[PDB]
């Protein structure tokens, strides 16, 4: 067996794993502890498992959110911090009540941070809002539109349903049979 | 050894052929593949003669040959579908040739290529070329200007142009060249910061007139 | 405007070269003192001032020239700046 | 007012602070040593010397942040009419 | 065989594998531990191997990030580098959410740092956007340009489709096939 | 043997085996350890490596970035060591993303840095772009430069077409076969 | 043999290898580690070897760039010694851009430093700019001042066509054959 990846997390391994099952090749983790997993496949399927991390540019990053820009251990924070770690946790906020909705898998959302100027001596402009969101298959997306519109549009003083932006996409076809192995 | 054993596990990415300088050629689809091959030639994993080719190389090494020796035919493309009956295209109107005269080129490009048994040539219209490259572009509508001169014909496409436009322009082009060949008809294409994207017009008491084309242009403000 | 600057800038320059060698001398003689009452324990607090005194005096005497010319020429370039301007 | 003063001075009083309580931990060898006195003859050159390298923003840091601008009329005043 | 390369981490390792693997150069890869990663050609493929490790500027050199010059741990900080760190940080949030979208490999995204000035008496200039992106083999580009646009746009709180930049490619051949040995 | 370099870097060591087999000149690299690497060659040799050495001013020099020149770790940045900071590092992300798109082997780019003067009391003057880009064999320059422009013109506030220069060149000849060895 | 040099760096012996080697002289490299290269001749060549030192002033000096009279290291720095930065800094960073280009082996650029005085009142004097290089045997150089006379116009705020200049010129006849040993 060839090493591709070692001292993976449990959340990366996975997602190797999954995106390698998918193009038929089979994979093996291994646990050591505080090492971490390792992955490992046939001579065979070297060079597609290669190409494959390459293309996918796996293993993937760490997720990004904008309150770790701006930690609250320090003494001081001008009103511009503040104001950052409040949008940027109302943005996980609702992704975390649109999951919730009937036949959501999962979804993303982005709101203008106008705090990039300070709106000192100088009124405040309205917000803009984008979500994106994954469908179960055999769900009537054009219908669907309105109510997540319906529901953003209240969740701010002043908005306006010209000014959001929703993208929904459905699911992939099932992968449930396992890839087979080389002879 | 047989050579198609060290190419790889697929088969039919590559063509060998013999030839009659008893030498074996190999026929690839891209510089992708090209480079596999080579590889595989230059390592010296093979032990007697052999080269690798395909239809841009020979098109260019052909060209060359005939910039010497009929510095004034006028042609397209030779196309090789078929690598064996090669397929020339020459222009009706622009040639004067007799019947002997075509033998006797075909005869000559036969000895260049001696991995062929025959060439034919075909003759072609212009206005046709010309016609197709016009229709391909209004079928996009992308705007242009075109402008005619006795041996060529240009498509000039300029402006502030989108994204849109932008993909679906070089995708045609691309495409069209595949078959026609860059011998006669051209496409520039140019971002200008212009949003009429190279119309023009002149204001008298008579209202708007249009504008000839040419270099010189009017940096919107707007 | 960067001749505001550049002026204002040489204005606290110049303070800070006149007034720093009189300030240093009167600093290494208070050291010195303190130390010495230390070595001999003697108690006396006029001592420092009594020797500082001289101290300064003498060093105003040796820099009394300097201190004119470095006046007179800052004074000549910033007449300048203000009034040649054509 | 007072707070945009003192924000902006802050950097002088900590660096004289500091330089003052090092010559009283330093006395601690030495107690017949004046730092008082000693920190008197010092102060002042620290002072200017300090001053002298944070001097050129004092060109923006007022012409802009701190210059009032008309856009700021419509929430000092209002009529009452 | 011969020595190329010393020392490397894993995800320089795996990237110089691929490119080699590409060309038909058979490569080994090498774990030393705390020594890093080597690798490891024969000679009938040496010359090649340098040569192209030369065109491609091999090993890679990692991605830049505009919040690296700017640390948080400053006992100070302008204005600018606030603004600097806030912008850093939705670029790449931004770039992890088009990864969602249907079809997508990967893309890069690019905003105008107007932080270049403080805007400080002066009214902020608009924003500008631009965007690069990979895709499945058999989409319809023209068609998804409009998506990513529409996603975009209300985003930010002032952009129009005037001012987005989008460039969009195909994914290339696959890369299968092992390469040969050298006789 | 004739030693012609120590003490080199890996990166440094390689690019001279590029340049001499690229003159059929067989070339021998060492490693020593802490001392690096050692290149040799043989006698008959000796003067023609020289030769090239000299002309092509071998070993190359590490690579510069304006960032090297006024260091974060400094006690205070003023406005003008920021703002280089800033747009040197702009440069660099860009140069990453124009290594992405499809064909591109490697790029240069270069920003008017306008920071030669503060703009404190003037109108800010427009900026200006210039870039250098390697092309795979085949490809059409003169319809692939509108592309990078488009991709370029808004990354920034302020860009117009005409201020924007793009030199592209193809890939030299493929060195494959290897040199021959002194009789 | 007699000593002719002593100490040398490894740049500088090979640089003084050239050029006698140039004149038909043998010369021998001596490694003493710590106290560096020697260099030695035969007597009937002792001669010649001398007069050529001298006509070269070898062995040469090393290389010069403004930033090193600046060292930014300094605790204190007036606005000219970080403008001087800068612009010894943008030079060297063209100089290795043009190498890039195809079929230039070494180039020279110079920058109009302003830097020298503040322009202080007035309106700030236009940049110009000098640029030396050396091409390949067979180049076309009236048909290449032309790219390079563009690429660097766009490379900053205000330069005009009439302030740039550039010269070139072609590499020399190759030393290959071996000088003869003395009888
Ligand atoms: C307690 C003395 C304070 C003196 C402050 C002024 C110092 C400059 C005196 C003038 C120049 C020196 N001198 C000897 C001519 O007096
Ligand atoms: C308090 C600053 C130092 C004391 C000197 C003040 C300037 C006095 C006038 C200088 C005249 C010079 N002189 C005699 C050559 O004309």
């Amino acid at each position: 067996d060839k090493d591709l990846l070692k001292g993976l997390d449990q959340e990366q391994a996975n997602e190797v794993i999954a995106v390698l099952q998918m193009h038929n090749i089979e994979a093996n983790k291994i646990d050591s502890g505080k090492l971490g997993y390792s992955i490992t496949v046939a001579e065979p399927d070297f060079t597609a498992a290669v190409y494959w991390i390459k293309t996918y540019q796996l293993p993937p990053r760490p997720r990004v959110e904008i309150a770790q820009m701006f930690p609250a251990d320090s003494l001081v924070s001008s009103p511009r911090a503040e104001k950052a770690r409040l949008y940027s946790a109302i943005e996980q906020r609702l992704e975390q009540s649109l999951q919730t909705m009937e036949g959501v898998l999962s979804a993303r959302v982005h709101i203008s941070y106008d705090i990039d100027a300070g709106e000192n001596g100088r009124p405040p402009k309205p917000v803009h809002l984008s979500a994106l969101a994954v469908y179960e298959r055999g769900s009537p997306l054009a219908h669907q539109i309105s109510d997540i519109k319906r529901f953003l549009k209240n969740s701010f003083a002043d908005v306006d349903y010209d000014n959001i932006s929703v993208v929904l996409s459905e699911r992939s076809d099932a992968q449930l049979q396992a890839p087979g192995t080389p002879v | 050894a047989e050579l198609d054993s060290l190419l790889g596990q697929e088969k039919e990415r590559f063509q060998v052929l013999p030839g009659r300088d008893k030498m074996l050629y190999v026929a690839a689809q891209n510089e992708r593949d090209t480079l596999w091959a080579r590889q595989v030639l230059a390592r010296g994993d093979y032990d007697k003669n052999a080269r690798v080719i395909n239809e841009n190389e020979e098109n260019k090494r052909i060209s060359i040959w005939l910039d010497t020796y009929y510095p004034q035919l006028a042609y397209y493309r030779i196309h090789f579908d078929e690598p064996r009956k090669p397929v020339f295209w020459l222009s009706r109107q622009r040639n004067t040739m007799s019947k002997k005269e075509l033998e006797v080129l075909s005869q000559k490009l036969r000895a260049l290529m001696p991995y062929a048994d025959s060439v034919n040539i075909t003759l072609m219209d212009d206005v046709t070329a010309a016609g197709q490259a016009e229709a391909g572009l209004k079928q996009q509508a992308l705007p242009y200007s075109r402008r005619n001169h006795k041996g060529g014909v240009t498509f000039v496409i300029q402006g502030a142009l989108d994204d849109v436009e932008i993909l679906r322009a070089r995708q045609f082009v691309d495409s069209y060249y595949r078959t026609w060949g860059g011998r006669y008809v051209q496409f520039a294409i140019e971002l200008k910061d212009d949003w009429l994207k190279g119309r023009s017009f002149q204001y008298g008491a008579e209202g708007y007139i249009k504008m000839s084309p040419g270099h010189w242009y009017f940096p919107s403000p707007l | 405007m960067d001749d505001l600057v550049f002026a204002g800038n040489k204005a606290l320059y110049l303070v800070l070269i006149l007034s720093g060698w009189p300030t240093i001398v009167a600093t290494i003689i208070g050291l010195l003192v303190g130390l010495f009452q230390t070595v001999t324990q003697l108690q006396e607090q006029t001592l420092p001032f009594g020797i500082k005194l001289l101290g300064v005096c003498l060093c105003l005497f040796l820099l009394s020239g300097w201190y004119g010319e470095v006046l007179l020429s800052y004074g000549r370039q910033v007449i300048f700046l203000a009034l040649a301007k054509g | 007012v007072a707070q945009n003063a003192l924000v902006l001075a802050s950097p002088v009083v900590l660096v004289l602070l500091l330089s003052e309580v090092f010559l009283g931990l330093l006395s601690r060898f030495a107690p017949q040593m004046n730092a008082f006195a000693i920190s008197l003859t010092v102060k002042s050159g620290i002072a200017v010397l300090i001053m002298l390298l944070y001097f050129s923003p004092v060109l923006p840091d007022n012409v802009l942040r701190l210059s009032f601008q008309a856009t700021g009329l419509s929430s000092w005043f209002y009529e009452r009419g």
